[PDB]
């Protein structure tokens, strides 16, 4: 029932996923080196965004960005040694 | 240029410390910049600054730093000098290592240099695997190679996960790599993914080095890569191995396993030893349980005597 060629993958204990291409991969030796022989979401606000900049500017993000949630980061940082020269 | 300006603005303290020269790397989750700084100890020094995408969960940021602090700075694994934070913007400061593009050196390395590269990659992998770190994004752009100095650094713990008994605490509280370097058990979404997935990746790197082709598996999605893998390692072989990890694979077109020596020679130094292709075969084992480990790889006959 699936048009060929296809690949089908299912978990042996149960949702299948598929590959269907016009041509399956074919190893091309004639193509010159080094060509192949075969030639977002915010973790903080737990939500997918439309535009990165605008999402960072949103009050949802700004609020996380300014919280105490980065304590876990600062905790490791405090253990590191600052060895650069700092200017005013 | 505008990126450099925006970085300074995001982390103002950076302008007190660094002269940021150029952007040297970029991925889904970070940008890496070349910068100059003055050491208190006296020398001026080139620094790599890694600006993590401000959508990273703090635990993800912290786990990457913890990999660098605990496992890094040793055995060809990149370490960390310092880390700068203003709010959601974190910038990791690391030593700069001048390094080749993989495409450039690929077809110009001697065979001895191929074996030195692989040996040094396995040293880095053995080190991280000792801590129970699964890198999950091992590929040439994450393995810095200074040809002239014979220096190596495995980089980028931003996609790492822990083994069940990981020594990196934060990894227990844990993003997809490049399809072309992902193991069959990864491409088929096996819930259990071990350090073996990085050994697969190192085999894909070794496959590029032996065939002179990069990217070897050119694929923008997981199943296309799996289909390409089947044409190299064989559909029946892949289907049999996948059963052992609880995945049923159906393929309409049966394709034979390729002989690795003949494959690499036709794609591509006059007397590559059988040991090289034997090691490749173990790295590209379709069964992750039987796939060679980094420790075992270092003891493989391919590397006598180094
Ligand atoms: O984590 C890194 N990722 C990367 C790349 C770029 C972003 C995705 N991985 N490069 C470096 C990374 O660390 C480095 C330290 C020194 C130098 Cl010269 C380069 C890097
Ligand atoms: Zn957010």
């Amino acid at each position: 029932r699936l048009k060929k060629p296809f690949v089908k993958v299912e978990d042996m204990s149960q949702r299948p996923f598929y590959l269907q291409l016009t041509n399956m991969p074919f190893i091309n030796y004639s193509i010159q080196k080094p060509c192949s022989p075969f030639d977002g979401y915010c973790e903080c606000c737990l939500q997918k965004y439309e535009d990165l900049e605008t999402h960072l500017l949103s009050e949802q993000h700004r609020n996380f960005a300014q919280s105490n949630q980065y304590q876990v980061v600062d905790d490791i940082v405090s253990k590191l040694v600052f060895d650069f020269v700092e200017y005013e | 240029k505008k990126d450099i300006e925006k970085l300074y603005e995001a982390v103002p303290q950076l302008s007190n410390v660094f002269k940021i020269e150029d952007k040297i790397g970029e991925g889904t989750f970070s940008s890496v910049y070349l910068a100059t700084a003055q050491l208190q100890v006296g020398p001026e020094e080139k620094i790599a600054l890694k600006h993590l995408i401000p959508t990273s969960h703090p635990i993800r940021i912290a786990a990457e730093l913890q990999c660098l602090t605990v496992a890094g700075g040793q055995d060809n694994v990149m370490g960390v000098k310092y880390c700068f934070r203003k709010n959601d913007h974190v910038v990791i400061a690391m030593p700069y290592l001048e390094h080749e593009s993989f495409l450039d050196i690929l077809n110009s390395l001697s065979f001895q240099e191929v074996r030195e590269y692989m040996l040094n990659l396995f040293k880095a992998l053995k080190r991280i695997h000792q801590f129970g770190i699964v890198h999950r994004d091992v590929k040439p752009s994450n393995f810095l190679y200074n040809r002239r100095l014979k220096k190596y650094a495995l980089v980028d713990f931003g996609l790492a996960q822990g083994t069940h008994d990981t020594k990196i605490e934060l990894l227990k509280f844990v993003r997809a790599g490049t399809p072309g370097f992902r193991a069959p058990e990864v491409l088929t979404k096996c819930p259990n993914q071990t350090t073996a997935i990085d050994m697969w990746s190192a085999g894909v790197i070794f496959l590029s080095l032996l065939s002179g082709r990069y990217p070897f598996y050119k694929a923008s999605d997981d199943l296309t890569a799996l289909a390409q893998i089947m044409t190299i390692r064989g559909s029946r072989e892949t289907i049999q191995a996948a059963k052992t990890f609880g995945k049923s694979i159906l393929c309409s077109k049966e394709v034979p396993a390729q002989d690795l020596r003949k494959l690499c020679e036709r794609l591509r130094w006059n007397e590559v030893p059988d040991e090289a292709y034997d090691l490749l075969d173990k790295l590209l084992d379709l069964n992750p349980a039987s796939r060679i480990t980094a420790e075992e790889a270092l003891l493989h006959p391919f590397f006598k005597d180094m």
